[PDB]
């Protein structure tokens, strides 16, 4: 059930759309898109639509 | 044993892996005020062709994003000449609080069952520069 | 101007002013339980920052942004084999996600001057022999672009 380890809807157009808005609107995304924290990027993305 | 290529080199993976990589390109230091590019992947459901997949993606974005609006949908092409990929593109808007973004997204079947998606995002309505970037980006793609 | 950029599916041209923040994500299939996943990310070294200092900064970022981040080990790491192999550093570390303890290995390497390449394995349960072999098989098979 966890998108970090399983296929999910966080793919394709949906993740592409979320990534774009996050870059502009969420300062924290700069940290979750590089370095060690990026290992959990899909967990961060899931939280943006929950 | 399966090879995989990234910009920095190549390696091998387990045979049954699913690629959910997201390529992300930003103008650093102006990330909130400049266009960004990203590339994502997806897998078609059984008996699901690309038009039905995009139908499904549009509904997912309306359900999960803020005031998602699809303004247009039209054919798209990734690459040029014999090796080009056919697909569809949309132009859309959605919001996160009082911030509105503008996006163009195009999806293509790269290999059987596998979708490749290109997304351009801007914090402002697309000007001529942003339209040029969109078209040069897609036209320059060379499938392996 | 526009420079080439390579992905699994092909290549394209990218204006040289764009910084690459791609995150590769590889979802593996489980057996009786959920399987670890693999991830590759990028970063930029600060001026006069060496790799150990960069790793320190990353550990601090994980501590600030996650729950109960705990380093279990830190040691040298190697990406690839032969003359072109990259020498770097790795950690093993856990953190809490809801009610569950997540296990990670993360290794950083200076791939090109000023540029860090990070390899990550994430598991919802303690490492086992299978997960350890995956980690070392993956790192050993990396072939840097020459």
């Amino acid at each position: 059930d966890d998108p970090i380890y399983h296929t999910s809807a966080l793919a394709g157009f949906l993740i592409g759309a979320i990534i774009g808005i996050a870059i502009i609107a969420l300062a924290a995304f700069a940290f979750f898109s590089c370095g060690f924290l990026a290992g959990l990027i899909l967990g961060f993305m899931a939280d943006q639509i929950a | 044993d399966r090879p995989y290529r990234i910009q920095e080199g190549c390696f091998v993976l387990p045979e049954t892996f699913t690629d959910r990589s997201v390529n992300i390109f930003i103008l650093e230091g102006n990330e909130r005020t400049s266009p960004s590019l990203n590339i994502s992947r997806d897998t078609l459901k059984p008996d699901e062709d690309l038009p039905a997949y995009i139908d499904r993606q549009i509904a997912l974005m309306k359900k999960n994003l803020g005031q998602h609006r699809v303004l247009s949908r039209a054919p798209a092409q990734a690459g040029t000449g014999n090796d080009a990929l056919m697909g569809e593109q949309i132009a859309a808007t959605h919001k996160s609080g009082k911030t509105e973004v503008y996006q163009r997204q195009a999806g293509f079947i790269a290999t059987p069952g596998k979708v490749l998606v290109f997304t351009l995002t801007s914090p402002r309505p697309f000007d001529d520069k942003a339209d040029l970037l969109w078209n040069t980006w897609l036209a320059g793609f060379q499938p392996d």
